[PDB]
Order: structure tokens, then C-alpha cells, then sequence
């Protein structure tokens, strides 16, 4: 089995600036590399074949190169439509190897989280368990700080969190923290708060609801 | 887009194969020939209507070798990667027995243009009576190739386009028979 | 009387070190022209390739050569500075491309080659066989009992002979039945009236 | 016109059979091979094996001939089994194109990807509770609904708004693990404040391995 190791592990830069993919054979794969694009939902279009034989619908920024058993995808003018997961794949025997991705991230300015507090439903309490969420919509970087405060007492388990992709439009990660209690626990208490850390807030944003 | 003239030329080493030919919409204007040194029009009528001096032609591939080394040295003697051809066998007219006919074998988005074709009738390779197209270039770079062999069709014969590229590992027998005409379309 | 002009291929810039069934190494020059409206608008792309990858491009729209992978960078640097180099260039749109263009627009722009239409069954589905024309710009349209059927039509595409000439087959999809008369009906610019073959049961 | 697409069962019990269909149009399974590729949830991609135009087939070594592929040319479908299936076989599987009879002919269109999940747990029917917008004057004029998608098994979970006509500022999150071993992840949509008394807020799941659509309406509570 041929060993395929791609170098940029998680690049990440701007608009309109060039990124370059290292894909390293451990074998000599006699330039038989294929270049794929993941889009976040699964799509796997073809962007290189062959080393550099550039694919149909591929513009011209994409350029695939050779040197040695060295392969280099290069993208340049970056553009919004190409910040997605890239593969590399060698085609010379089977096994076919695949490389172990790139984590392509547009950067962009600073955003703020716009921070929603959700009650849980009648219809969940009725159930024997409680849910409330917090929401932090198109904000960036990725990075924040969430923290939930059941009468003004931090809160450790029950939390766990889920971040969406980029946005193809505007760029921003959005985020869901859900505490999860039960509707004994939950009646047990009348405050329960949200408090976001994030570098485009100047102090953590709380928002909180009393049960009324 | 409307139409578009591509002025093409290519060397490749070792080999030492030069070419230079014209294009308009995919199909050859002419080509000039490496070894006799003169212009070979794709249709023989374009000769009555225009010209052209083959030895400007022989100047362009001087500077291809030229650049060719420099290339090659500026990346450490990296190779060309052995794309397999793409090889489907039809005819000019639909098939209709005991009328002349002509068989013709399309080699298809291939790179090096160095290609072995052979035409085998029943098994056995045909000598004379065959006709080639110089290696046409693709738009994703690579290149693509005709090669005739007119006929006259029966049951009694099946046909082979024998194709050797150094993309494969054997060689590519694309089989035609009367029975079977449109089976591949 | 009518004489082609070639376009100058450009020396590279020499610019690299050294290294080492035998391996093959190509480099590809297209220089092409792109016509628009007739002879109304036209895009020049002097073009620098090695192996399939291509290195260095002049555009007529950008006005200089401008590097399509970091190996072409030298070479696109060392062009641009040639003040000469670039008005050629630059100018090819008029000097060569339209040049080129008046010179074969006899043959090549103006030729028209009527096609010949054939209708047969085979695998039942009819087919409709169209050989030996150009242009490549046609329309196939099968009707049945006088009214075109645009559902069940799968075509071959253009298929390129080689001999500047294409061939195609439209298919249709349809139960023969009996005493039903279908006609495929094909428009070409190298004909003065739609041409129709019908077939009957 | 040239399209592959992949369809199989949901969830397969372990120690079972995996069989996955890759009906194919756009060209002919006579001159064009197909390969099996999967890759499991987070990690990369591995290739499985592919029968080409000829009925030649290549496995790979290490899956140990629990991998049967066979073509049917003539209904243009390429089938995939999987034997005595693990838990690591838990992945999204993908079928490709390629031309010919050799390895060197590069795969080119690739399928949309299904999912397959191996687990002895049962299928469950998700729970659908609503986000109400509630808040004060909720900012400068925005507004925040959602749906909360509870208690599900296995994945996946696909949530339209206003049966897609709502598109414009959604945020449908990846599921988590719950602490049962079920999932469960919510969907957002940020809408104008003023449109909350004039424009109603559906949302729809569809949860296919247990057949479970439902459409909860998210109505303001204030
Ligand atoms: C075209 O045919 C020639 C002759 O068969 C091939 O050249 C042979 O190549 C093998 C290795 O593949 C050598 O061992 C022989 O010594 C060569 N013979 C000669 C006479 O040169 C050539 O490889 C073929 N080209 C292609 C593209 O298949
Ligand atoms: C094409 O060129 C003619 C001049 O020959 C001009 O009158 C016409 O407007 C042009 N059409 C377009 C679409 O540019």
C-alpha cells in the first residue's frame, strides 16, 4: 500500500490570495495524482488529474505541478466558491491511496455574535426532560466562549455544542450550546443565563430569562 | 465565441518530435511536414486558395527545443505523466453491405503524442490502404488522433483498431463487427 | 496568392539548475485567436505550455504576459521588459489573427457541406443518421404523425469525423406501433429549405 | 447528463449483508468502470474496489473478500455487498466514474454519497419541540425561531423551511451525540421582527429511517 501524506493540514487565508497543497508519495506513483474537492455537503468534484491535466470545469487559478514525487495544488486568486476540504488521490496501482485533507477557511473581518436565549418547550416539559438552547449567530473566528449559569452558578456537564460551516455568503460560523436538564431539576430553579466570550465583543454578552 | 484559429506547435524529447499545423474550430488547416519540409493541407483543395512558407515553420520549432531544455532543467527533470488513450472504432456512413465504406479509429484525450495504431482485419495486420491524422490538440492540453482504413463491409470480416500507448500495460483492441455497428454508440 | 503569417514563438529566459521505458518531456505553443461578431471583436492568447500544464500567457485583453504557475513567472518577467516584444504582441490581433482569418475565409468560414440523412431501426428505437456536414451548427427534430416528439430524443452529440465533416444520430425512443409515419427533420446552414425523410411501418 | 447515485439501506444490524446500488446514467456501463470509495464521519477516504467495463474486478486486500461487486450493464446499476459488518463500517459510501479497463484511466464524476450506519440499536422516530421567538424587542429588528430536533436514531435528519421556500438566513446545525447514545441538533432561521404577526414559520423533518415527517409550526409566544 502507497502512502499519500498531504502537508497543509488546516490552511487558512484570505480573498484573492494564492494557498498551496503538498500531497507526498512514499512509493513512486509515476504521475498518476488526482486532485478532489469536498464542498461541506459531500459534493466531490474532480479539479486536476494526471499530475497537472487540468479538468473541465475547473477555472485556470487551479494549477496542479510536479517535482520529483513532490505534488503541489495551487490555487490562486482565492475566491469565495473555493474554501472546501481538498483530497489527494494516487492512481498507480491498487490499493487507490487518498491524502488526509485540507481544512481550507476564508478569513475574514472580525464579527460580532448576535446572542439568543431559548426557553424549553411545553411539549419537552410535559416529557420528563428540559432543553435550552443558546444560540451565537454569524460570528467569527470559530473561537468563542459560551458558559451557562443556573442561578448565578456555573454550570460544568449537560453542555454540549455544535458549530455549522462557513457561510458560502457572508463567511460567519454560527454556533448551538444545548443544557440539557430534567423537568425536576429544571422547576428547581427561576434564572437561567447564557454568557458569551467572544474578540468581537468588547465584554461577555448575557442573556438570560427568569422562567415568565 | 464564433470561430477560432489556434496556430499550434509541440516537441517532445527524446524522441525528437517536432510539429507545427494549424487549427480552425477542431479541425486541421494544414500541417507542416518534418521531413519532406512542406505544408500538407488536410483537404487538398485549401492548397488552390492560399500558401504558406514551411521554412518559418521549421524556425518556431527550433525555439520549441530551445525552451524545451530550458523547461525541462527549470524542473529537475520532471517527466510527463503516461495519460492512456480514449479509443472508440465507427464509420462514415451507416454500414450497408458491398457499399465502399471507411472504418475510422478515434484516439481520444492521450498524452505523449507517441501512439503504435494498427488496423487488423480478421485478426491480421492491414498494410496498405490506411490513412492518419497528425496528432490534433485537445483543449485540456492533451491531444487526439484519426486513423482511417476505408472498406467494404460483410459478415465475413470483423475489424480491430490495435492501439499501443505507454498509458497501458497491454495493447487496447477495440473490436468491430458488421452484427454489432451501433452497439458502442 | 492568399499567404498564411505565423506568429513568432519566444525564447524562455534561462534560469534553472540541473538533475538526472525511458521518460518523456513535451512543450506545447498554441497561439490562438478568438473572433467574435465576424471579424468585430477579436481575443489573442499567445500560450506557453509544458507537458499538459500550461506556464506563461499573453492576452490581448490584459495587454502583457502574465505567469499561469510560479515557473512562468521568469519568463513572463523577462517578455514584459522587451518594449518591441509586446507591441508585436499587442498588435497580433490585427497583424496575424485577422490577417489569417481573411486569408482562409474562403474555405474554412464560408463552406458549407450538405449532410445526408438516413432513418433505420436497431437494438426497437429508430435512429436517425446524419452524415458528412459543416458547420457543426444543426437541429434534429423527430415528429410523429406531424406533431415533434421532444420527449424520448437522446443524441450522440457532434461527432467529429476528422475530414471536416461531423456526424451525429438522434434516437428516438418510440414503440414503431403500425401504419404511424415518423419523419426526422434536420436544418443546416448549407441547405435552402428544412430537409424531412419520413419512415412507415 | 452524466450522474451516479448511490442507494441503500439506512441501518444495517451488525454480523449482517450491506447492499448498496450505484445506478448510473449519462454513460454506458460497457465503456466506463465504477469505484467504490467510503468515508467514515471525520475521518478521510478509503477505496473499496471497482468493477470495470469489462468485468474485471479489483478488491482491496485488507477488506478480506467481504466485498462483492457486480455490474449489470444492461439496467445501468452497479451493486456493492458488505459481509459481516463492524462497527468501524459505520461511513458514507460514494460510487465514481472511469473509462476503460486500467488503473491509469483517472476517475473523474463521483455520486452524491450515502449514508450507512452499522449498530445494533433500533431506528427512533425524532422529537420535534419548538424554539419560540419569545424575547423582548429582540434587538434592532430581528428575531430568532428555531426547531429543536431531540432524541433520534440514526442519522441523517434533513430540515426545510416554509417546505424550502424559507432559505435566506438559515442554520441547520450538525447533530451531537446525546448522552443515551441517540442525536440531536436544532435549525435556525433569523427573520425580521416586524413579519413575526404576518408570515407563518413551518418547519419539516424528515427522518427517513424511521419514515417520521413531521411539520411543526413555530408560532411567537411574546
Ligand atoms: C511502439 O512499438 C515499439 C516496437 O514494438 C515499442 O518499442 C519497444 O518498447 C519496448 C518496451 O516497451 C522495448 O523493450 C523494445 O526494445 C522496443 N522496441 C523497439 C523496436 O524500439 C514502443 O514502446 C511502442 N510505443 C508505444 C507508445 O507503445
Ligand atoms: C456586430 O458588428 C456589427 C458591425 O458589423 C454591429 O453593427 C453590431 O452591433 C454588432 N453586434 C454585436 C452584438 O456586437
Amino acid at each position: 500500500d502507497i502512502q499519500m501524506t498531504q502537508s497543509p493540514s488546516s490552511l487558512s487565508a484570505s480573498l484573492g490570495q494564492r494557498v498551496s497543497l503538498t500531497c507526498r508519495a512514499s512509493q513512486e506513483i509515476s504521475g498518476y495524482l488526482t486532485w478532489l474537492q469536498q464542498k461541506p455537503d459531500g459534493t466531490i468534484k474532480r479539479l486536476v488529474y494526471a499530475a497537472s491535466t487540468l479538468d473541465s470545469g475547473v477555472p485556470k487559478r487551479f494549477s496542479g505541478s510536479r517535482s520529483g514525487s513532490d505534488y503541489s495544488l495551487t490555487i490562486s486568486s482565492l475566491e469565495s466558491e473555493d474554501f472546501a476540504d481538498y483530497y489527494c488521490l494516487q492512481y498507480t496501482n491498487y490499493p487507490l491511496t487518498f491524502g488526509a485533507g485540507t481544512k481550507l477557511e476564508l478569513k475574514r473581518t472580525v464579527a460580532a455574535p448576535s446572542v439568543f436565549i431559548f426557553p424549553p418547550s411545553d411539549e419537552q416539559l410535559k416529557s420528563g426532560t428540559a432543553s435550552v438552547v443558546c444560540l451565537l449567530n454569524n460570528f467569527y473566528p470559530r473561537e468563542a466562549k459560551v458558559q451557562w449559569k443556573v442561578d448565578n452558578a456555573l454550570q460544568s456537564g449537560n453542555s454540549q455544542e455544535s458549530v455549522t460551516e462557513q457561510d458560502s455568503k457572508d463567511s460567519t460560523y454560527s454556533l448551538s450550546s444545548t443544557l440539557t436538564l430534567s423537568k425536576a431539576d429544571y422547576e428547581k430553579h427561576k434564572v437561567y443565563a447564557c454568557e458569551v466570550t467572544h474578540q468581537g465583543l468588547s465584554s461577555p454578552v448575557t442573556k438570560s430569562f427568569n422562567r415568565g | 465565441e464564433e470561430h477560432v484559429i489556434i496556430q499550434a506547435e509541440f516537441y517532445l524529447n527524446p524522441d525528437q518530435s517536432g510539429e507545427f499545423m494549424f487549427d480552425f474550430d477542431g479541425d486541421e488547416i494544414f500541417h507542416v511536414d518534418m521531413a519532406k519540409k512542406e505544408t500538407v493541407w488536410r483537404l487538398e483543395e485549401f492548397g488552390r486558395f492560399a500558401s504558406f512558407e514551411a521554412q518559418g515553420a521549421l524556425a518556431n520549432i527550433a525555439v520549441d527545443k530551445a525552451n524545451l531544455e530550458i523547461m525541462t532543467k527549470r524542473s529537475n527533470y520532471t517527466p510527463i505523466t503516461n495519460v492512456p488513450p480514449e479509443v472508440t472504432v465507427l464509420t462514415n456512413s451507416p454500414v450497408e453491405l458491398r457499399e465502399p465504406n471507411v472504418l475510422i479509429c478515434f484516439i481520444d484525450k492521450f498524452t505523449p503524442p507517441v501512439v503504435n495504431v494498427t488496423w487488423l482485419r480478421n485478426g491480421k495486420p492491414v498494410t496498405t490502404g490506411v490513412s492518419e491524422t497528425v496528432f490534433l490538440p485537445r483543449e485540456d492540453h492533451l491531444f487526439r488522433k484519426f486513423h482511417y482504413l476505408p472498406f467494404l463491409p460483410s459478415t465475413e470480416d470483423v475489424y480491430d483498431c490495435r492501439v499501443e500507448h505507454w498509458g497501458l500495460d497491454e495493447p487496447l483492441l477495440k473490436h468491430w463487427e458488421f452484427d454489432t455497428s451501433g452497439e458502442n454508440l | 496568392a492568399p499567404k498564411y503569417v505565423k506568429q513568432n514563438t519566444l525564447k524562455l529566459a534561462t534560469s534553472g539548475g540541473s538533475g538526472s521505458t525511458r521518460p518523456r518531456f513535451l512543450e506545447q505553443v498554441k497561439h490562438e485567436c478568438h473572433f467574435f461578431n465576424g471579424t468585430e471583436r477579436v481575443r489573442f492568447l499567445d500560450r506557453y505550455f509544458y507537458h499538459q500544464e500550461e506556464y506563461v500567457r499573453f492576452d490581448s485583453d490584459v495587454g502583457e504576459y502574465r505567469a499561469v504557475t510560479e515557473l512562468g513567472r521568469p519568463d513572463a518577467e523577462y517578455w514584459n521588459s522587451q518594449k518591441d516584444l509586446l507591441e508585436q504582441k499587442r498588435a497580433a490581433v490585427d497583424t496575424y489573427c485577422r490577417h489569417n482569418y481573411g486569408v482562409g475565409e474562403s474555405f474554412t468560414v464560408q463552406r458549407r457541406v450538405y449532410p445526408e440523412v438516413t432513418v433505420y431501426p436497431a437494438k426497437n428505437l429508430l435512429v436517425c443518421s446524419v452524415n458528412g456536414f459543416y458547420p457543426g451548427s444543426i437541429e434534429v427534430r423527430w415528429f410523429r404523425n406531424g406533431q415533434e416528439e421532444k420527449t424520448g430524443v437522446v443524441s450522440t452529440g457532434l461527432i467529429q469525423n476528422g475530414d471536416w465533416t461531423f456526424q451525429t444520430l438522434v434516437m428516438l425512443e418510440t414503440v414503431p406501433r403500425s401504419g404511424e409515419v415518423y419523419t426526422c427533420q434536420v436544418e443546416h446552414p448549407s441547405l435552402t429549405s428544412p430537409l424531412t425523410v419520413e419512415w412507415r411501418a | 447528463q452524466v450522474q451516479l447515485k448511490e442507494s441503500g439501506p439506512g441501518l444495517v444490524a451488525p454480523s449482517q449483508s450491506l447492499s448498496i446500488t450505484c445506478t448510473v446514467s449519462g454513460f454506458s456501463l460497457t465503456s466506463y468502470g465504477v469505484h467504490w470509495v467510503r468515508q467514515p464521519p471525520g475521518k478521510g477516504l478509503e477505496w473499496l474496489g471497482v468493477i470495470w467495463a469489462g468485468g474485471s474486478i479489483n478488491y482491496n486486500s485488507a477488506l478480506m473478500s467481504r466485498l462483492s461487486i457486480s455490474k449489470d450493464n444492461f439496467k445501468s446499476q452497479v451493486f456493492l455487498k458488505m459481509s459481516s459488518l463492524q462497527t468501524d463500517d459505520t461511513a458514507m459510501y460514494y460510487c465514481a466514474r472511469a473509462y476503460g479497463d486500467y488503473v491509469h484511466y483517472a476517475m473523474d464524476y463521483w455520486g452524491q454519497g450515502t449514508s450507512v450506519t452499522a449498530s445494533s440499536a433500533s431506528t427512533k422516530g425524532p422529537s420535534v419541540f419548538p424554539l419560540a421567538p419569545s424575547s423582548k424587542s429582540t434587538s434592532g429588528g430581528t428575531a430568532a425561531l428555531g426547531c429543536l430536533v431531540k432524541d433520534y436514531f440514526p442519522e441523517p435528519v434533513t430540515v426545510s423551511w416554509n417546505s424550502g421556500a424559507l432559505t435566506s438566513g438559515v442554520h441547520t446545525f450538525p447533530a451531537v451525540l446525546q448522552s443515551s447514545g441517540l442525536y440531536s441538533l436544532s435549525s435556525v432561521v433569523t427573520v425580521p421582527s416586524s413579519s413575526l404577526g404576518t408570515q407563518t414559520y413551518i418547519c419539516n423533518v424528515n427522518h427517513k429511517p424511521s419514515n417520521t415527517k413531521v411539520d411543526k409550526k413555530v408560532e411567537p409566544k411574546s
